[PDB]
């Protein structure tokens, strides 16, 4: 407390509100100057970047960016304008533009201009409370640019200045006496929702008006588009409703019209519910503390944590197939030199991830803050006598361990669940002998087709059941191997792994069958011999989001459900019959009963031909159906996987995971039930230890707290990422198109450990990439440096080394360097920044997942 | 603050026609695709009839200038529609087995590099804009099976 | 982990092969068993077992160093390519268990995104063998080094690749369990490799 | 020290662990019990 | 829109499922100090 | 449905395995310092 | 002859400015902490 | 033989170098303690 810990501290809780509310307009401000210029960034002449780009799907939705507008203008508005002083527009002459860029300057400027001004407004508020400002605090590095000092004395913002340097002429809020102005928190919640409702209704008005997207149902009858006047229905997405790439008229609540529609909606609810609260106003006293504003910064932070987390979720869905995204993948996408693959998916994915992890951090951080209110509530005396039922509802200690205690219990339960089925398939998956147990893999042999009648040599046991039974091969009446084809596998069969090539399994020697004739409910539509060693298939079951999905896509499509059921059934007949036919051929054993054979399968043929084309048929429109929950590349119905079974496990125990210290922070920033035995009181928010007694005790403050938050949330928020951009998650190792993932058509990148191999060598195709790769890789392991129990040595040999400098100053005579002293940080410090490290390393890395591409086929 | 834009440079894009920007037919599906066409067929003949009088009489230019570096059309080896030339062994582009196992990335530097004996490099005789142009029309040539 | 591996294979003997040539193959210097009990059938068993092609390559013999290495001047002569189908077998196994398997899969149907899938019919179709040799040797995509498909111009030899070239053939419309047999190979180069 | 019940435990492993061993290496050298062969 | 109910309606039951249990053993460990 | 009864009962041993050991490892660790 | 001089200078420039400006950081993080 | 020698005798070298190195630094600067 006298080192840096005063300058990231600088400006605490609780303000004035006339230092909050300038403070915000300033920052609004600035973020419309700044996307001000994402709109400059964003016209036709400049590369594809990752700014541009997240931005482009949505400019398309709105109309701004036109996708099919190539025509050059030279004039528009004032009389001739070819290019001029810095040209036509300040520098943006020299390129040929089309409407689009001017549509973009246009908005660009808007925004900056509105961004300046409200900066202005906001420094009158910020300033004019303290009775205004000079020049020269205002911006403070005037003072070193020798010339400017006349013009840095100059009073701004003041109380009664004249008009144009005014600031607040009543000196605050409070002493204005304009009576429609509300004097508290509480009552101001009321004319904060009214002015909400109308930012609504101003968007709305935009889109109608300004923009031209009428809301629903006052939708235009036709629309104008690259080739005429078309209606409404059969125009291409971009202009109307019609989507090009799914090749269906779109609901009306999926289009912008939809959007404007909902604008006045939403804010007539708002100026409802701001009506209200103008009469009735919260009162009880559980939330009069809340008045001070370090209190309600807890509620609004982790609230709008919350909030962000939901956007992610719900723009997730709404968007994965929406055609704003999907007409990025025709646009000849090109970055560093190119060519991506489904950039729109990439660019899809960055912004929800992006949403998710500012919610992660805007959660964590509001709890934290919390815990600063209640330190120092215990420290000053009056946690004790806290009225609101928020805070006395959970100052019993013995609630507050069992609390924790039993949601430690549910995600030891539930993540011993999740990882304990990746261990278990992907010792399957890789075939491994443990001595105690032999871990087997899944391996299909197809058995209708052609390939249905090539032959194996086969191991047949007699009776399993007897024990002492033994086998033999299957044999000729003169001795050698009989090759049995495909159709003839059955159950209990044994096949040599190297008659079928299988390298990779060294420890066993066969493929036993387990079940012949298999159609995978969700799959090839074909016919399979198998075996299943050890792995899991049934694990997908164990979803209670499979079973919501299926059941009400089942809902939805029963009656061509049960049609390719039906087809199917007949079938498996037509094949079961063609394959006893085929046998009589192929051991018919004198030319009469050969022909008579031949002659049979020859009228049967036709039929089995009609029973597979309406099968197959049959298959192709039930995979063609809508999706629910879980969805294609094209909006259609997929089952789920194991990898969704496990993805659900995981969220349930890797989020409890992450938020237990979370629950620590909010119970124990004062005394836990270890520190309470001992009568040990924490004293501030911070403090490294108090170790080495009692064994130790490195890491109870409630900023590590924090911080071990923020790295536990790191596993989840990485299952979040692989399977966001196609990982497979159930296993480690899982290929691309091994059998089982070929069988059952599944698309995935690759299985844990594997995924980040796979994807890596798409990411070194790009130079950019492998750049940022090796600097991401330096930042997170000298987080290292600072985060092991280490600062001592780092102390003493800083000491050593500047012993020695100034040694060498002394010897040289270099006065810079005879007080040399090397700054060594302290323990809180150096755990602030390993865990900024950290996290920075990780996530410039798990950007790189997500810009090499969208690799998943589907 | 930081990408105030961000400074990725001025996109490369195929020959400006005048009055009509370049840079935004290279993001342009249907005019991108147009070119291809032009470039894939060594003449303007197949293009639309509602294409306009100077469209068609610059991608006669084109054409000529590249005649004169001995550039070799690609259909007529792969045909007008595809799928090649089996005799001489040149690619079917309406195969969909020959169309999943290829990247559109990958498909470029074959283009470029040329491909073993007889499809030829076409790195001195075209941009790799025009390349990337190539790649995409070659993409609407599948067919399903 | 030591000691209790198996038994080993019968099948796979020991005995031992020729030396790796000292001389370059591309060389313009000078250009490029017994009776004892069991000594004839080792020697006949090495013969078919034992690859002979699967150590990495004096440098000055890799195909970009090698004056006829290049896509454009290899000679493919399909008679000495597919004229042995025991030796595209020991050979073209022994390299591509080694070097593709990671990508490619176990399988040989794809791993690594994007990745070829040697079983489908209409790539090989439409691939001739000059064209694999120039994909191995050029690499596919943009990158240094080649692209997401590795260049291997410095590490493979040309002899090398056409084990290879051949070998991938016998992929042709086999199911997803692992790699092409000796019977695969055989029943490919029957029907005109 | 080892109480009866973690010695009772200790006995649980070491039957799932002969469950494991004898029918993973039975079938493989003795040719019997063909149920669990691989 | 039924994704998103669903997904949201599950991340919601989540949280008050954790209430449920965590107020099963609240209820009937009332008799024993936690320690 | 005999192999997801199989599978299962393998499934099964190898978490009684796997957690018995781990808490073995825990009640080993506290004889070596404590007891 | 010439290339080689040429690159010497480069990585000498290199060198005094990935030093130099980590002996800055270090500098600046001495002024905010203390003196 | 001459490739040992080579790598030993470097080896070697690296030390006695150092401790060159060493006695240098305390010889010249004699006579200033390093407080
Ligand atoms: C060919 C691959 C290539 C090479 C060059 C490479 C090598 C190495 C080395 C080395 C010497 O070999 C090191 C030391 C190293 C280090 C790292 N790399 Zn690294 N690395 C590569 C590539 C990359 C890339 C692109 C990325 C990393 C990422 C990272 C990161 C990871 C930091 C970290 O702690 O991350 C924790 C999260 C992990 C390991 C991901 C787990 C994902 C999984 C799907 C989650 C769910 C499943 C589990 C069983 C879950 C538990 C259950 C529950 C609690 C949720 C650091 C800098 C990093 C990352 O994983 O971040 C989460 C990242 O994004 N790396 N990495
Ligand atoms: C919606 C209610 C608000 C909230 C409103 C208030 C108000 C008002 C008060 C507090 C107060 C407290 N809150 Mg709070 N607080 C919220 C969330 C949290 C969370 C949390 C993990 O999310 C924690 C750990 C805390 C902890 C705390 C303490 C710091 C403090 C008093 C102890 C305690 O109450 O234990 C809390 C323990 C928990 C176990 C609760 C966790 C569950 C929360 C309520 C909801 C999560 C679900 C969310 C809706 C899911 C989102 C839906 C999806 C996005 C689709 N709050 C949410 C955002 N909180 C009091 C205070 O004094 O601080 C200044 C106080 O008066
Ligand atoms: C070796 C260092 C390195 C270099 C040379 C580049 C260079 C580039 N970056 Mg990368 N970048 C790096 C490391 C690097 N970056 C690291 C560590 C991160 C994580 C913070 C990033 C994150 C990143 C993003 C998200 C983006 C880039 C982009 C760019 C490009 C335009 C940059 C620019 O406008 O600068 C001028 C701007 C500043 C100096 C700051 C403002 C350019 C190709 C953009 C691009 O699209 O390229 C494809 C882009 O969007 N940069
Ligand atoms: C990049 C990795 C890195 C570097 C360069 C260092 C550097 C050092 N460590 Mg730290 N350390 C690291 C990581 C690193 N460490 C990790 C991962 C851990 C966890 C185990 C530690 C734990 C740790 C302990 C406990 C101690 C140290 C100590 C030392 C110092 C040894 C004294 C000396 O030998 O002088 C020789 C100096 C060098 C050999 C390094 C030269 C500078 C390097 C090469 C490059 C600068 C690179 C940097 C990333 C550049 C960014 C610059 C910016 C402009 C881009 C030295 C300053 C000791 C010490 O005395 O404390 C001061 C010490 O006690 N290290
Ligand atoms: C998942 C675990 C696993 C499995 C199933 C195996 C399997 C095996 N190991 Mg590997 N090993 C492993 C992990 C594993 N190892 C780990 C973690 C290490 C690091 C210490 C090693 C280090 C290793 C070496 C150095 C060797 C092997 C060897 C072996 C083989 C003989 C095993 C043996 O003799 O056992 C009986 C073992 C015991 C009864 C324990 C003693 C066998 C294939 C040998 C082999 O040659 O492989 C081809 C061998 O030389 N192991
Ligand atoms: C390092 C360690 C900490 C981790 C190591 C984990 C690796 C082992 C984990 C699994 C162990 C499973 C125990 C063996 C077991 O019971 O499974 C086999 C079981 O069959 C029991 C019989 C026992 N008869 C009756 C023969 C004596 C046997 O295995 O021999 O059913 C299966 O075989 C399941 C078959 C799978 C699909 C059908
Ligand atoms: C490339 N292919 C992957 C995507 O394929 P596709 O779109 O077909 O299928 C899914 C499935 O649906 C869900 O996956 C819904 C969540 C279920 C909750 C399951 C139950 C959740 C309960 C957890 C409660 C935790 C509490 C108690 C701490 O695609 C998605 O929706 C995933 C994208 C969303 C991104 C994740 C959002 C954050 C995760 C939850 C945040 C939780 C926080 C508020 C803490
Ligand atoms: C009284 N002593 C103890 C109590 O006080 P106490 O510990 O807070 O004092 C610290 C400690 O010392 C360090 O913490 C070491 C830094 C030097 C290592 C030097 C090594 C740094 C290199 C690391 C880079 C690796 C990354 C890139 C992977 O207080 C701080 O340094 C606080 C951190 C603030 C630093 C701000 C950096 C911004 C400067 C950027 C612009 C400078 C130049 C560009 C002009
Ligand atoms: C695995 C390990 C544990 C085992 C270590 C192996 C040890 C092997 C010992 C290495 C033996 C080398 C001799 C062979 C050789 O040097 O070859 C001929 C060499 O002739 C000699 O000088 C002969 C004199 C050799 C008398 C030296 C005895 C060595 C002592 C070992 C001490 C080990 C310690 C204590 C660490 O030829 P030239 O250099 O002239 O020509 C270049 C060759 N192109
Ligand atoms: C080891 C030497 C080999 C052999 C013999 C082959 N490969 Fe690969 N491969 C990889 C990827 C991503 C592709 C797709 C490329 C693209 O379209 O984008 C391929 C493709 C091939 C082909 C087909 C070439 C063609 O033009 O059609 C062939 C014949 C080929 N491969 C053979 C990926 C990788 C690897 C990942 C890094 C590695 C290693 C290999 N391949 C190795 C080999
Ligand atoms: C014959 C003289 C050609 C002309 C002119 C063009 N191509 Fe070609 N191409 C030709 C053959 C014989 C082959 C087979 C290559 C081989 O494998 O041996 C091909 C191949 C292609 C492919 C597929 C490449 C791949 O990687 O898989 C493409 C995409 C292709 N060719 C495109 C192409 C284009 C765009 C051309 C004109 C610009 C073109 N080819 C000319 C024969 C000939
Ligand atoms: S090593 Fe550090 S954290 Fe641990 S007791 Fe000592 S000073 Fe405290
Ligand atoms: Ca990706």
């Amino acid at each position: 407390a006298n080192g840096v810990k005063r300058w990231y501290q600088k400006l605490e809780l609780p303000m004035p509100p006339e230092r909050i509310f300038g403070a915000h307009m300033m920052l609004i401000g600035g973020l419309a100057c700044l996307i001000g210029t994402y709109f400059f960034a964003s016209m036709t002449m400049w590369n594809d970047g990752y700014v541009n780009l997240t931005l482009r799907p949505r400019l398309i939705s709105l109309g701004i960016y036109d996708p099919y507008d190539t025509e050059q203008i030279q004039r528009v508005w004032l009389p001739l304008i070819g290019e001029f002083s810095t040209s036509k527009l300040p520098f943006f002459g020299q390129y040929p533009l089309t409407m689009t860029d001017f549509r973009l300057f246009g908005w660009g400027c808007f925004h900056i201009g509105l961004g300046l001004w409200l900066v202005y407004a906001g420094a009158a508020h910020y300033y004019g409370a303290r009775g205004g400002a000079t020049i020269g605090e205002i911006f403070w590095l005037l003072p070193y640019v020798p010339g400017l000092k006349g013009l840095c004395q100059i009073k701004w913002f003041t109380p009664e200045g004249p008009w144009y340097k005014v600031g607040l002429p009543w000196g605050s809020f409070a002493n204005t006496p304009w009576p429609i102005l509300r004097r508290t928190y509480a009552d101001a919640l009321s004319p904060h929702t009214i002015y909400i409702g109308l930012l609504f209704f101003i968007w709305g008005f935009v889109l109608w008006f300004v923009l031209d997207k009428p809301p629903v149902p006052l939708q235009p009858a036709q629309v104008m588009t690259p080739n005429g006047l078309m209606p409404l229905e059969q125009a291409p997405f971009p202009y109307g409703w019609f989507d090009p790439y799914l090749n269906q008229v779109m609901h009306p609540m999926n289009t912008i019209n939809g959007e404007t529609t909902m604008c006045f909606v939403w804010g007539v609810l708002f100026v409802a519910l701001g009506a209200y609260w103008w009469y009735r106003p919260p009162r009880s006293i559980n939330i009069t503390h809340l008045e001070d504003t370090k209190a309600v910064f807890h509620v609004h932070l982790t609230a709008i944590g919350y909030v962000s987390f939901a956007l992610a979720i719900v723009g997730f869905l709404a968007l994965r197939n929406h055609p704003s995204y999907l007409m990025l993948n025709d646009m000849n996408v090109i970055i560093y030199g190119k060519k991506i693959v489904n950039p729109g998916r990439m660019i899809h994915n960055m912004i929800t991830f992006n949403h998710v992890q500012v919610g992660l951090l805007y959660v964590a951080a509001g709890v934290f803050h919390g815990g600063q209110y209640l330190h120092g509530l215990n420290i000053s005396g009056a946690y004790k006598q806290a009225r609101s039922k928020f805070i006395t509802w959970f100052q019993n200690p013995d609630l507050q361990t069992k609390i924790v205690g039993t949601t430690m219990f549910v995600s030891f339960v539930t993540v011993v669940f999740g990882y304990g089925m990746i261990c278990w398939n992907t010792g399957a998956e890789l075939d491994l002998n443990f001595g105690i147990y032999q871990f087997r893999s899944f391996r299909a042999i197809q058995m209708d087709g052609e390939a249905g009648n090539i032959g194996y040599r086969v191991f047949r046991p007699k009776n399993p059941w007897d024990p002492t039974a033994g086998g033999d091969w299957v044999k000729n009446p003169d001795g050698t191997a009989k090759l049995v084809k495909a159709r003839n596998l059955q159950v209990g069969d044994r096949i040599l792994n190297e008659e079928l090539g299988i390298g990779s399994s060294p420890t066993y020697s066969f493929t036993t069958i387990e079940e012949i004739n298999y159609k995978p409910e969700w799959g090839q539509p074909k016919l399979y011999a198998v075996q299943w060693g050890s792995w899991t298939h049934f694990l997908r079951k164990v979803n209670p989001l499979f079973w919501v999905d299926k059941g009400i896509w089942y809902l939805q499509n029963q009656k061509t459900f049960e049609a390719t059921r039906k087809a199917d059934e007949a079938y498996l007949a037509a094949h079961l019959k063609a394959v006893s036919l085929l046998n009589q051929i192929d051991d018919a054993q004198t030319e009469e009963a050969k022909q008579k054979a031949q002659a049979e399968l020859d009228k049967f043929r036709p039929e089995l031909e009609k029973a597979h084309a309406n099968m197959l048929e049959w298959n192709e429109r039930l995979a063609s159906t809508p999706a629910v929950l879980y969805s294609n590349l094209r909006d259609q119905h997929r089952d789920g996987e194991i990898n969704d079974a496990i993805f659900f496990w995981l969220m349930i125990g890797g989020w409890l995971f992450g938020f237990i210290p979370l629950l620590r922070i909010a119970f124990h920033n004062y005394q836990s039930p270890w520190y309470r035995d001992f009568e040990w009181r924490k004293q501030s928010p911070d403090f490294p230890c108090i170790g080495p007694v009692k064994g130790g005790t490195c890491g109870v403050s409630i900023q590590d707290q924090l911080w071990f938050c923020i790295l536990f949330s790191i596993k989840p928020l990485s299952a979040i990422a692989w399977y966001l951009d196609g990982g497979w998650i159930a296993t480690m190792m899982a290929r691309g198109n091994e059998a089982y993932y070929l069988t059952h058509n599944i698309s995935h990148t690759g299985g844990v450990f594997l995924y980040m191999w796979n994807e890596t060598t798409w990411i070194w195709t790009d130079n950019h990439l492998t750049a940022m790769l090796l600097l991401g890789h330096l930042i997170w392991f000298v987080s290292f440096a600072l985060w092991f129990k280490d600062r001592g040595s780092r102390a003493e040999g800083g000491d050593i080394q500047s012993r020695w400098v100034r040694l060498m100053g002394k010897r040289l005579g270099i006065k810079t360097l005879q007080e040399v002293r090397f700054p060594v940080s302290n323990l809180a410090t150096a755990k602030l920044w390993g865990t900024v490290f950290f996290y920075t390393g990780t996530f410039v890395l798990v950007f790189l997942y997500f810009a090499d591409g969208f690799f998943q086929n589907r | 603050v930081m990408a105030t834009g961000c400074f990725v440079g001025a996109r490369n894009a195929s020959e400006p026609r005048l009055g009509s920007s370049s840079i935004a037919a290279s993001r342009t599906a249907p005019a991108y695709l147009r070119e291809a066409q032009v470039l894939y067929e060594g003449s303007t003949d197949g293009l639309p009839k509602d294409t306009p009088a100077d469209e068609i009489a610059h991608y006669k230019a084109m054409l000529a200038e590249l005649q004169t570096r001995n550039y070799a059309a690609c259909a007529g080896c792969h045909q007008v529609n595809g799928g090649g030339n089996k005799a001489i062994n040149a690619t079917n582009f309406q195969d969909a087995g020959w169309q999943a196992n290829n990247s559109s990335p990958g498909m470029v530097t074959s283009i470029v590099n040329g491909k073993g004996k007889v499809m030829p490099a076409y790195k001195d005789k075209l941009t790799l804009q025009q390349i990337n142009y190539l790649v995409e029309y070659i993409r609407r040539f599948e067919k399903k099976r | 982990g030591g000691c209790f591996v198996g038994s080993r294979d019968p099948n796979e003997t020991r005995y031992p092969k020729a030396p790796m040539p000292l001389q370059n193959q591309t060389s313009t210097l000078k250009t490029a068993a017994q009776n004892t009990p069991g000594a004839r059938e080792a020697a006949a068993l090495r013969d078919r077992v034992t690859p002979l092609n699967l150590q990495q390559v004096n440098e000055q013999d890799v195909a970009g160093n090698d004056p006829l290495g290049s896509p454009a001047r290899v000679v493919l002569d399909e008679g000495e390519m597919y004229r042995d189908p025991v030796e595209i077998y020991r050979e073209g196994r022994a390299l591509f268990q080694n070097n593709c398997v990671g990508c490619h899969g176990h399988n040989g149907c794809g791993n690594v995104p994007r990745s070829t899938n040697f079983t489908d019919p209409g790539w090989q179709e439409n691939n001739s063998d000059g064209g694999i040799y120039s994909s191995i040797y050029n690499g596919k995509g943009i990158g240094n080094g080649g692209g997401a498909m590795p260049a291997y111009y410095n590490q493979l030899s040309p002899q090398q690749i056409r084990y290879l070239v051949a070998y991938l053939r016998a992929f042709k419309g086999r199911q997803c369990n692992g790699l092409p047999t000796l019977s695969d190979v055989e029943r490919m180069v029957a029907e005109r490799q | 020290d080892i109480s009866k019940v973690a010695w009772a435990w200790f006995g649980v492993l070491l039957a799932i662990c002969l469950i494991g061993a004898f029918g993973n290496y039975v079938p493989k050298l003795f040719v019997k019990m063909l149920m669990f062969l691989n | 829109m039924t994704a998103i109910l669903l997904a949201c309606l599950f991340v919601l039951g989540g949280y008050a499922a954790l209430w449920g249990i965590i107020k099963f053993v609240v209820a009937n460990t009332k008799d024993i100090a936690a320690n | 449905m005999w192999n997801v009864v199989g599978q299962i009962i393998s499934v099964l041993c190898f978490f009684i395995l796997t957690v018995g050991t781990l808490f073995g490892i825990v009640y080993v660790s506290h004889l070596l310092s404590r007891g």
